[PDB]
């Protein structure tokens, strides 16, 4: 019953027939900023269909020697569509996210995906005291490959990464994880071009293995912003 | 008697502690309270009063020429006249203001500002200006097409000689810090720029170089916390006759 | 309209306003009134319930922070061979807010202040082991008889409020009341104290608290010690009237408001705020 | 708060007077 | 509507047709000393028409190179009329003031006057540690010219001088500022010959500029004492 | 005044004392509480979340191969696949878990555990496993006839891809200690072993070496007390730039 | 379902369960939910009234233990000949939870923390008899003017909250409030502080408390002393959001989450948990 | 418990909040 | 016991402080108050005399 | 644009609803496929995975 799932946001819609469930992250559904929590006094633009929709990122090739993939939000979406133009034209944004990660293979393939959405993923560089620069963190639409996903690239543990909002894409059971992220920041709104609240992290805990003809199995990510607000209108930056 | 024990923090002089202390002159009768005009019970009364910006904080503006901005008739279209650094907590045109000098006794500040510009040309001088508050993130806008996308006010010169550019409190955080880093997301406020909407147009008997006095106050939204000592004043040695206060 | 304001005010939402006659952004500075243009009246706002407390900007909380007002390192030794200018184990101090500029600029924000001084006397000692010296801090009024020796018979304190305290103890804290003959301390006194024309300008003795004669109760010990006595004043029960421009130029003296300014900007005479290149030059520009 | 002295000036600082009137400064006109 | 203003005090009266408003200083109108605030026990003489009237001071020539003008009250009026004779014959006085500063020019002139009334303007001398003497402060009816009005001759700021009761004479908009001063002293009454409570300060923030024929533009000051009391009668001093 | 006397324990700084102390910034207004998602008010919320075991804590399993257990088709009958050291408080597969890292901030722990094993073979891969929690006292059972006498769960591989081996709280004592002695009656927990119930049977196009991801959480029975500092972290010298926090 | 839980939950008894359709041991990890298989639902239990309190696992009790955050031994002597790098009788310290790894790993369990710092400053002294020195610990905000000398005029503390305390006294304990501009301290800040691309990654200055400028109020004494000032921070009134994996690898720096790991297991990069022989090898085996 | 200060943050640690919700972690699904 | 802490101003002898102090002679019975003529309870009685 | 993402499982068909997005109430034939009154848009299909 819960294996089929249609997610209608804006003009976008995604059906999936092998779904596990959809994780409302920390039991919290996205909402607009209420008046008692509001800080910016000007009226925020809430486009409600130009941004609240599935922006499908570039697929990444799920392979044998793959270590992982990570997309930082909203850095993955700051140049895509009307979410990107609202990001560049506004100082503030407040948006939840509805990540729907697509990855399917045959009934003969095996593998497990830790589709985990990490709030405030302060990365660390390996074997140096220099902090990761702007190019090492803000990859944009492409995302980044994990260097050491066993420690989640910040010295922590992958083994405890299920404390975050996560779902699993076990190619045996399902083929789509869905994580519905609220606004996770200490501030009510924030500057999108220099801060990323959620970091979608996709990790091969069990690698792609089969004995049949090796078709390309990619991992497609469709991140939908939810309940977007934008304060502080100005010229675009990009 | 009463079994007590000293906590950590016993016998230490915190400067900002609030405890009743021993009266030196017992049964003292202070002078009776007379209604003196203009009592300040809260420093945000002082902050909400308008006070002149030194927008002309350049060289060759000596003394009082720093308080006014000389605008002239221009032959080019839509030219930049002035831009104002909006760092209250840092050095700039807002520093020597009532909103500025009181907020440099604090670190975290919130609430909306209020820029008022009084035109001081002739009565025959007609002109129009735009006053664009650009929220931060990008560079200071140098063309008017870049700046009027932000928060602005367009101002005609007639009977009323002043607009209010309300600088709205647009911040992600509840407050804004001092950091000595004017380019920080926690500290930067934005950029107020001014452009010729049309032009400053004077007749042959008015002065071609009119003036603008720029005020800033704060609003009722305004708030200050995390009190610190002011960086506006210093003390290298003892003041003169301070040794004579002991003699 | 006097009203109780505990938090900063809320922002009501507003809509598109296109109205003749009502021009709330247009205001008159020439009336002297600060512009009453609400942020609702100028731009289009949302509903914001502002919960920011204004309590730390209270003038009581502004000025009731115990700031330094006096500091003398003075030698503690045999003074039989020393000159007749240094402190022979005692110092008089006319209690004076003007000696240190952080508290002075805060108290010179206002014209008239009505406060109770919470004098905390921190005595600290260095060797030229440390002794546990006992100190007397006799409060003498303005102009009254100040002692001439360490062991003079003015220190017997028949009526002057002496406070006896040790270095090993916590610092001696007394409360000097509101001791002005007027209803407020004249921080600035545009006028003269005397009836003749020899009086010092600006120095109202009613603003002056009094003398703080501080001696070390112990006799002279065979080795000499440098005893530094710091006095901290906390204004309290504060009523404040007629605020002023904060002083931008550096202070020159404690007796008056003389000014020289820095050599260059910032805080110079010809240029208080630091200079920039042009009026259209932004100093801290976000260049990417 | 505590104030075991016999003098009302000897008490702690009265940090409770939230009555403010900015309209004698921002609108001092008649 | 508020541009016309007639101020009837005593036998004196002043109309003005380009007025901004009249500033009741700190929201306080002058009054006689009430009985609960009274200190001097003898019955004060309250002449009510011999002093409560506009004493017009000498005009000062508003020019290009002018730095400013200041009149200390009641030092400007201690030798003028029946206010001056009541000052010289009495130890105490309590009087509010109604300053009406007149300065007009054509509709082609420009300029701005900071007509600001400073309570307790303790002046400072420049580049010396010697306090200003009696002659440097108590100028009398003539008033004094500012030496450095950008710092208000006491190290403070002209930029924040609008914290005091002030109005502006912008020659574009109006031509008369009017500031109604109450009794501003910590004491209820005071000795007039050695103390001045209010200091009217008049500062060229925007200088007088035009391109027409340079007529003399002066600044005329008409200070009216209000609600005068005088205790402590004796012989005159002058 | 009040006749008092100092007790033993006066003027001493206990780190874990709970006393009201002097506010540095008086009449401070903290930032208003905003509803941030996912508040932890009790650390047993963090413990009851599943988290991967490193059952494959061997050499030649480099990095992420330690989190999964490779099971294969076997020609022998009823073979041992893996066994799990159950010492939460000591080093072992349970250490780097949410139940493990939080309990190493404590010494005494109680309540039932919860082992969940997610099979990550193909959909065509069919198999059955037994997961025997043996209560302690004897050796780790190496044959299935020895181990199925204990608490076990038999698990078929079909639509649902995970069982829960509830490790019941079987202890004489109310809690269990850390001692650095894994063989103590107060500290030892037992042994979870896994055997082929039938076999892992894959077709010719599935991979012959399927995987098992082993999770452990705790239950609502779980409890922790006697807080200590974690042995999972150490500090030999000062960290880098820690001297630069003083400069 | 939010509920008040003071003790650990009871265990109901259960019987033989042989039921089609209801498979409580079978659960779905792929949903991300932790398995709701009760111990009653998996094995056959008895009735257990569990009285074990959960109060010591409270996040308030978890983090309100006063842990070390700063430690400087600094020389106390004549500094007229010393180099211009060492502490000339004062040290500034940007208040920083990241310097010591026991409190750091506890505070980095969560993403957002809302706590009040209960700063206890333990000053202890050694000789290069012991003096009873008086110390000032002036709390400077983040980035504000820090003093340059021991006897500089920044220590007069016109508004900065100085705490004056002695070595012979009990340790000075003050309460730093919740001083973030946001509604919680961002323990991890995935982002940059500045608008330009030169900003330091991970360091939110809103997370930074401020500076703790600590000097010795006494003058220099003829013999030199090594004064070690330990600062202990107790987080209190703690609200905590979004817990994280505890850090397994050793810390490299205080400015970032860089990792190198140990050379060998345990806590190495390629192997966090210590190795064993095989997956079917039990290390601590009861062999009799 | 005692709290003779004028600031509510200056009090002792509030070790009384026994409200917990593990179901936003153990069952975060819809 | 009772968690206390010493304020600044602890252990200092202010001369004009007004605190109850330890009686040297306990259960002392002072001499009974006799009506002596001309009691001054306020020094302004003495001042108002010519 | 308007899209639907479609998984291949038990159900073997999606419906891409082409919504009536037009300024005009109707749409013409003109022999001009590039006209604002006649052109409808473009349905494209891409590999999701």
């Amino acid at each position: 019953s819960d294996r089929v799932l249609q997610l209608k946001l804006g003009n976008s819609a995604i059906v999936t027939q092998e779904a596990a469930n959809y994780c409302c992250a920390y039991g919290e559904w996205p909402n607009y900023l209420p008046d008692h929590e509001a800080v910016a006094i000007d009226k925020p633009t809430q486009p409600e269909t130009a941004t609240d929709r599935f922006y499908t990122l570039k697929s990444v090739k799920w392979e044998t020697g793959s270590t992982g993939w990570w997309w930082k939000l909203p850095d993955a979406l700051n140049n895509i569509g009307m979410f990107g133009q609202n990001v560049q034209h506004h100082y503030l944004y407040r948006s939840g996210f509805l990540i729907h990660v697509q990855c399917n293979a045959t009934k003969f393939h095996q593998g497990a995906l830790l589709v985990v959405a990490i709030p405030e993923h302060q990365r660390g560089a390996h074997n140096t005291n220099t902090s990761p620069g702007f190019d090492d963190i803000m990859k944009g639409e492409e995302g980044g490959t994990f260097n050491h996903p066993y420690v989640l690239d910040d010295g922590t543990s992958l083994a405890c990464a299920t404390i975050f909002p996560h779902q699993w894409i076990n190619l045996r059971t399902n083929n789509s994880a869905t994580i519905v992220l609220p606004w996770m920041n200490a501030a009510p709104m924030d500057f999108p071009l220099r801060h990323n609240q959620w970091t979608l992290a996709i990790i091969p805990v069990v690698p792609l293995g089969t004995r049949t003809t090796s078709s390309m199995v990619p991992i497609t990510v469709s991140i939908a912003p939810m309940c977007c607000e934008f304060n502080g209108l100005r010229h675009a930056i990009t | 008697g009463v079994p007590t024990y000293l906590l950590p923090g016993s016998g230490q002089f915190l400067t900002t502690d609030d405890h009743s202390s021993a009266p030196a002159l017992p049964c003292f009768n202070p002078t009776p309270e007379m209604h003196i005009p203009g009592q300040v019970r809260n420093m945000l009364e002082v902050v909400q009063v308008e006070s002149m910006m030194e927008i002309n904080n350049t060289e060759s503006a000596v003394g009082m020429e720093r308080l006014k901005v000389d605008i002239s008739a221009l032959t080019d279209v839509d030219q930049l006249l002035f831009n104002i650094p909006l760092d209250i907590q840092l050095d700039g045109p807002l520093r020597n203001t009532l909103v500025g000098n009181i907020s440099r006794y604090y670190t975290h500040w919130s609430g909306s500002l209020e820029m008022t510009f009084m035109f001081c040309g002739s009565f025959m001088a007609a002109g129009k200006l735009i006053l664009c508050y650009t929220p931060p993130g990008g560079s200071c806008p140098t063309t008017r097409e870049t700046a009027m996308l932000g928060t602005h006010i367009v101002w005609d010169f007639g009977l009323q000689s002043s607009v209010t550019l309300i600088i709205p409190w647009i911040s992600g955080s509840h407050y804004r810090m001092f950091n000595n880093d004017a380019k920080s997301t926690n500290a930067n406020v934005g950029y107020v720029t001014c452009f010729m909407q049309t032009n400053l147009i004077v007749p042959s008997e008015s002065s071609d170089t009119c003036s603008l006095i720029g005020f800033i106050a704060a609003k009722d939204d305004f708030s200050l916390r995390l009190m610190r000592d002011s960086p506006d004043i210093g003390q290298l040695d003892h003041l003169h006759a301070a040794e004579a206060a002991y003699q | 309209i006097e009203s109780i304001i505990k938090t900063a005010t809320d922002t009501v939402k507003s809509e598109i306003n296109a109205e003749l006659g009502v021009v709330p952004s247009l205001n008159a500075v020439e009336t002297g009134a600060t512009s009453n243009t609400e942020p609702e009246e100028a731009i289009q706002t949302r509903t914001v319930i502002n919960q920011h407390g204004v309590s730390e900007t209270l003038v009581e909380n502004f000025l009731s922070r115990a700031a330094l007002v006096s500091k003398r390192s003075f030698e503690y030794k045999d003074h039989t061979s020393s000159t007749a200018r240094a402190d022979k184990n005692f110092f008089k101090w006319t209690i004076n807010t003007r000696s240190f500029v952080q508290l002075r600029r805060k108290l010179e924000l206002f014209t008239y202040l009505r406060f109770d001084a919470e004098i905390t006397i921190l005595t600290t000692v260095a060797v030229n082991g440390l002794p546990d010296l006992t100190l007397q801090a006799m409060f003498v009024p303005t102009g009254a008889l100040t002692p001439e020796k360490q062991d003079s018979f003015h220190w017997q304190s028949g009526s002057n409020a002496s406070v006896f305290f040790k270095i090993s103890d916590p610092p001696a804290r007394i409360t000097i009341p509101f001791m002005c003959i007027n209803s407020a301390y004249s921080v600035f006194y545009d006028g003269f104290a005397g009836f003749e024309k020899n009086g010092l300008y600006g120095i109202n003795p009613a603003d002056t608290i009094g003398n703080l004669c501080v001696r070390i109760v112990n006799e002279h010990q065979p080795v000499g010690f440098t005893v530094t006595v710091r006095v901290y004043m906390k204004p309290k029960h504060i009523k404040a009237w007629a605020p002023r421009p904060p002083r931008t130029l550096p202070y020159m003296s404690i007796a008056n408001a003389n000014y020289k300014g820095k050599e260059r900007a910032p805080n110079a005479l010809s240029a208080i705020i630091g200079n920039r290149d042009s009026v259209k030059t932004m100093p801290h520009n976000i260049v990417n | 708060q505590i104030n075991f002295y016999k003098d009302s000036y000897a008490a702690s600082a009265s940090k409770q007077d939230f009555s403010q009137d900015p309209s004698k400064f921002t609108e001092p006109v008649v």
